[PDB]
RNA sequence: CGCGACCUCAGAUCAGACGUGGCGACCCGCUGAAUUUAAGCAUAUUAGUCAGCGGAGGAGAAGAAACUAACCAGGAUUCCCUCAGUAACGGCGAGUGAACAGGGAAGAGCCCAGCGCCGAAUCCCCGCCCCGCGGCGGGGCGCGGGACAUGUGGCGUACGG
RNA sequence: CAUCUAAGGCUAAAUACCGGCACGAGACCGAUAGUCAACAAGUACCGUAAGGGAAAGUUGAAAAGAACUUUGAAGAGAGAG
RNA sequence: CGCCGCAGGUGCAGAUCUUGGUGGUAGUAGCAAAUAUUCAAACGAGAACUUUGAAGGCCGAAGUGGAGAAGGGUUCCAUGU
RNA sequence: CGACUCUUAGCGGUGGAUCACUCGGCUCGUGCGUCGAUGAAGAACGCAGCUAGCUGCGAGAAUUAAUGUGAAUUGCAGGACACAUUGAUCAUCGACACUUCGAACGCACUUGCGGCCCCGGGUUCCUCCCGGGGCUACGCCUGUCUGAGCGUCGCU
């Protein structure tokens, strides 16, 4: 029952939500297991970057973001073309390519 | 008088051994176990009873190839070798 | 076992704390009260050479 | 008489009987016991005693 | 009954085999903690499972 | 303090372990010191308790210098028998005494070749301990 | 369509869920012929199927079956894929065309439902509590 | 006095029959006489012969599957018991060769462009 | 009025293989309530949940756009944070309720059919010889069988070839 | 106008894991508690069956577990140890 | 165990509360369906009850008799306590 | 004076609270992540000198071999065991073995009854009896053999 002013409060608590609980007490077992993980990754791959290829200059999408730049999937292919690597040998040497992704401009 | 007459009057079982799960619910006239299903090729297992299922679950058992299994994956399930001899 | 048994602190106050820890540590009044025996020690802000 | 195994028949009992004594016998009864075991009454032909087979497997 | 199966025969020769004392000897271990057969069963009081 | 993160510290494990060890292993922790004098003869300190050596009992009630065979190694009780570390019990007949191991020390070795071999083993990895230590 | 199997029609309940005819079954008829194929079987596994008639009463169409052990599919690479355990019985757990035609797979707006890989993990995500260490 | 497995294995198999033989007679003679009352000896004979009986019949079965593994190495076909016994789904499973042969199409694109070894300075 | 070829079928304790049943915490496909809440109750809620059936693996499923967007554009899948208790649904009542963009963990791409060209170039099996055994492969020979033109293999697949 | 190219197929990683094998730990419980089960526990026992399902830890450092005498038929005592 | 902090499965007379134990009742109700016992002896520490003998009775062949089915499962038979 | 009753205290009973103990749980985390027709899980029956349960094992039955170890096991007994012409015990476990039901597989079971092929015995080769061994389930793929069709054809 509603007890004089606050708040009309909508708990989604209706559905037998204690038999799906995610705990994170394996969350510091997680970031050790991946950071070990990437340590091993770098050593395999021992004088090649460890972050991995190299990802193109790409500009975020809506109206909100376009006027920040991130890094891509892919380089082009037409960029990829113009820049004179095969795109079946770029991918040896460490260049991401995106065969899927045109240029508008 | 459906008391103490009347079961004076039970002398005929219902149920005998089971061949498989060697329990006393072997239907006679109906011939299936009512704990295992007998001549189902399938196990009768359901999961509203919890309990009955840990009473026969695996491990309850002997588990006499189960038990030499877990021990040879510790080495990589080898075979056709012995240890040097001394 | 979600009992929350973990709390999160503002980085500027566990900062603080640490400043404030170490700030009563040179103090012999307080060093003596938490019962350190610093009686023959020299100095309490106590610094020895890096050869340690 | 003779503790058997409860799996062996009459003409096994006869047959072992005969070969691991080298005795004649002339006919096997057969029981198993309220305990499990089969016992097997091996009377002997005419010509052959049980006592003195008994004396020499050693049971008297 | 008289007519029983062999089954139903062995069955009952293994509750009679089983069903006895513990040896005198079995006390006298190291660590032992048993005093009696627990599952001691009389023809009278507890019937048998078949 | 221990770091290996595959041995446990936990009372309850290490006491399980301790007393449901097998027997083979209820050899190692049936341990007996040797005396000084052995001690300097070999280089080593402790060594599995045996059928036919003599020993001191150093502890207890049966304490002193007298120097006594052991006759059993009583592994199921932790216990070894030694000649006269005995009571009388009511009817007059004559009961040997158990002793822990570690209570006794070793004055005589019952020496064979496997004896020597584990001698010589200590002996061995204290040595190399002691140039890698110099 | 898929009458509900209900003794006299009976279905004990509040009315929302008094349907029995005019009811359908989630998979299609070809994902039916397929697990029928496969059930029979079990040694071979489901490749496709097709269809090639219909009747007023019938459905019939025609399912392919790899035999996983044939040497000739054993030895030969881009069908090995087929030989692999997580392959067995694709057809009974809905991995084949027909039968994934079913699940609400895809791209974009129109297969919200589906992303996790399935309803059932895309409900499990969107129904288990997050609770963190530290909240 | 008691026989070892190691001293069995070079004798043939008409002496490792005659020697269970007489082990068989014994442990019969053993249970008349733990029947008829007997000694202890007798009684704590009885395990020895058995433990005997074991051994030899250990290494007549171990040579004769000895004689059978050497007597079908290199056929094509052997029998089940003679065939390893991993795991059911162990024994399912590619062997080697076809588990590691390539198609053309893959070892055209492997040879056409392998992966190289690179650094990228900063 | 028999002998053959093919097609479609059958039998075999034929030669060699394969499936079944269990476990089922996690995963995939179905089926699927009512208690409960709504201060009654029928739509709704519980809940696509419990129970029921089937199928797997060490993970599974998904997955390289018949996508998102509307921007100066992004770019397979999966997971986390956030979007967001929001847009929306709802006796618009009780209640329910995502996605895109953004930041991260990880990051990997590809193969057929078809259209074509290449004397079926292709594959399986059985023999015999050699090298081997450790899961049975390599090489060689066969006027040795079979599969296959009602289409095997090589090139090639939307990024074009 | 933008965007993709359906109705064929494969694919590791990050992700899940109240069953299993083997470990480590705890501001947890301490024998009416904690698993039903610290113990010959899914046992004894109950029900035709599906199924239901306990109670029950502690001599002492060491058995050194009370020899022997005595009353009583013994249980049980008095001395002694 | 005290003090300074921290954290709770933190305080019992009640719940026809849960489990365990124990009272008064109380040496009480009761050990009353189907006619019935008695004498002597033996064994034995001990005899209304066991055994033998003698007597008086009952079941009265649709039996309180002699044998089976089902069910039980060693209860069967000796010896001993 | 006694009995009886009540209160309190000493002692003794009945009872098993309290406390101390803990080879047990519960919770979290990690690494692996492995069953089965070559017969699983499960069940039954057996197996020890004295052994009922628990545990272990399978007619080689509280275990064989092998390797490591290195003098015990133990409640009692017994006998081992030069510890080097090799060894108690334990651990490990890669060799061998692994009864009957059970997906359970010749047919069937609250019982029992077959068929085929070899081997041995009574026979004294011919097929009856006994014993031993190996086969004999369903579905399905590839191939093989034997076939069927007033299916489509060729030749005569
Ligand atoms: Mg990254
Ligand atoms: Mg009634
Ligand atoms: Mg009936
Ligand atoms: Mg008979
Ligand atoms: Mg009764
Ligand atoms: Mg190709
Ligand atoms: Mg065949
Ligand atoms: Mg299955
Ligand atoms: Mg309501
Ligand atoms: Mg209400
Ligand atoms: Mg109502
Ligand atoms: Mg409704
Ligand atoms: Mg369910
Ligand atoms: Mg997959
Ligand atoms: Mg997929
Ligand atoms: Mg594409
Ligand atoms: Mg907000
Ligand atoms: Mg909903
Ligand atoms: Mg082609
Ligand atoms: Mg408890
Ligand atoms: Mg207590
Ligand atoms: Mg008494
Ligand atoms: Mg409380
Ligand atoms: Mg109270
Ligand atoms: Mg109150
Ligand atoms: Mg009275
Ligand atoms: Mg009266
Ligand atoms: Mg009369
Ligand atoms: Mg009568
Ligand atoms: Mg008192
Ligand atoms: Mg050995
Ligand atoms: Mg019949
Ligand atoms: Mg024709
Ligand atoms: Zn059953």
């Amino acid at each position: 029952a509603p007890s004089r002013n606050g708040m009309v409060l909508k708990p989604h608590f209706h559905k037998d939500w204690q038999r799906r609980v995610a705990t994170w007490f394996n969350q510091p077992a997680r970031k050790i297991r991946r950071r070990k993980a990437r340590q091993a990754k770098a050593r395999r791959i021992a004088p090649r970057p460890a972050s991995g290829p190299i990802r193109p200059i790409v500009r975020c999408p809506t109206v909100r973001y376009h006027t920040k730049v991130r890094a891509g999937r892919g380089f082009s292919l037409e960029e990829l073309r113009v820049a004179g690597i095969h795109k079946k040998v770029a991918r040896t040497i460490g260049i991401s390519v995106d065969p899927r992704r045109r240029n508008k401009s | 008088t459906k008391g103490t007459s009347s079961f004076g009057k039970r002398r005929n079982k219902t149920h005998t051994l089971c061949r498989r799960c060697g329990s006393k619910a072997y239907h006679l006239q109906k011939s299936t176990c009512g704990k295992c299903g007998y001549p189902a090729k399938r196990k009768r297992k359901y999961n509203w009873s919890a309990k009955a299922k840990r009473r026969n679950t695996t491990g309850t058992g002997r588990m006499r190839h189960l038990k030499i299994v877990y021990r040879r994956f510790r080495h990589g399930f080898r075979e056709g070798t012995t240890p040097k001899p001394k | 076992t979600w009992r929350r048994w973990h709390r999160r602190v503002n980085t500027t106050q566990k900062r603080y704390a640490i400043c404030s820890a170490l700030a009563a540590s040179a103090l012999p009044a307080l060093v003596m009260s938490k019962g350190h025996r610093i009686e023959e020690v020299p100095e309490l802000p106590l610094v020895v050479e890096d050869k340690v | 008489v003779f503790i058997v195994d409860v799996k062996a028949n009459k003409h096994q009992i006869k047959q072992a009987v005969k070969k691991l004594y080298d005795i004649d016998v002339a006919k096997v009864n057969t029981l198993i016991r309220p305990d499990g075991e089969k016992k097997a009454y091996v009377r002997l032909a005419p010509d052959y005693d049980a006592l003195d087979v008994a004396n020499k497997i050693g049971i008297i | 009954s008289s007519h029983k199966t062999f089954r139903i025969k062995r069955f009952l020769a293994k509750k009679q085999k089983q069903n006895r004392p513990i040896p005198q000897w079995i006390r006298m271990k190291t660590g032992n903690k048993i005093r009696y057969n627990s599952k001691r069963r009389h023809w009278r009081r507890t019937k048998l499972g078949l | 303090m221990k770091f290996n993160p595959f041995v446990t510290s936990d009372r309850s494990k290490n006491r399980k372990r301790h007393f449901n060890a097998p027997s083979h292993i209820r050899r190692k922790i049936m341990s007996s010191p040797l005396s000084k004098e052995l001690r300097q003869k070999y280089n080593v300190r402790s060594m599995p308790i045996r059928k036919d050596d003599e020993v001191q009992v150093v502890r207890g009630h049966y304490k002193g210098q007298q120097i006594g065979k052991v006759v059993q190694v009583y592994r199921k009780k932790y216990v070894i028998y030694i000649e006269r570390v005995q009571r009388e019990k009511a009817n007059g007949t004559t009961v040997h005494v158990g002793i822990h191991p570690s209570k006794v020390v070793i004055t005589r070795l019952k020496l064979d070749k496997d004896r020597k071999k584990i001698l010589e083993r200590k002996a061995k990895s204290r040595q190399v301990g002691k140039e890698k230590g110099k | 369509g898929r009458k509900r199997p209900v003794p006299k029609g009976a279905t004990y309940g509040k009315p929302v869920h008094h349907g029995v005819n005019q009811l359908k079954f989630a998979r299609s008829l070809q994902s039916v012929a397929e697990e029928r194929a496969g059930r029979h079987c079990g040694a071979l596994r489901v490749l496709n199927s097709y269809w090639v008639g219909e009747d007023s009463t019938y459905k019939f169409f025609e399912v392919i079956l790899i035999d996983p052990f044939h040497k000739a599919i054993r030895r030969n690479p881009d069908t090995q894929w087929i030989t692999k355990p997580v392959h067995k019985h694709r057809e009974m757990r809905g991995l084949t065309s027909a039968g994934r035609k079913s699940r609400g797979l895809g791209k974009g707006h129109k297969f919200h439902h589906t992303i996790g890989g399935s309803r059932r993990a895309a409900w499990r995500r969107r129904n288990t509590l997050q609770l963190h260490r530290y909240r | 006095a008691k026989i070892k497995a190691r001293d069995l294995r070079g004798k043939k198999k008409e002496e490792l029959l005659k020697q269970l033989d007489d082990l068989k007679v014994e442990l019969s003679q053993l249970r008349v006489a733990k029947v008829t009352g007997g000694a202890a000896s007798k009684l704590s004979k009885i395990r020895v012969v058995r433990k005997s009986i074991a051994r030899v019949l250990t290494v007549i079965n171990q040579t004769q599957k000895e004689n059978l593994r050497k007597f079908y190495k290199g056929k094509k076909y052997k029998p089940l018991d003679l065939r390893p016994k991993k795991t059911r789904a162990m024994r399912r499973r590619l062997n080697k060769h076809e588990e590691n042969l390539k198609t053309k199409k893959q070892q055209r694109k492997e040879r056409l462009y392998p992966l190289r070894k690179y650094a990228v300075k900063a």
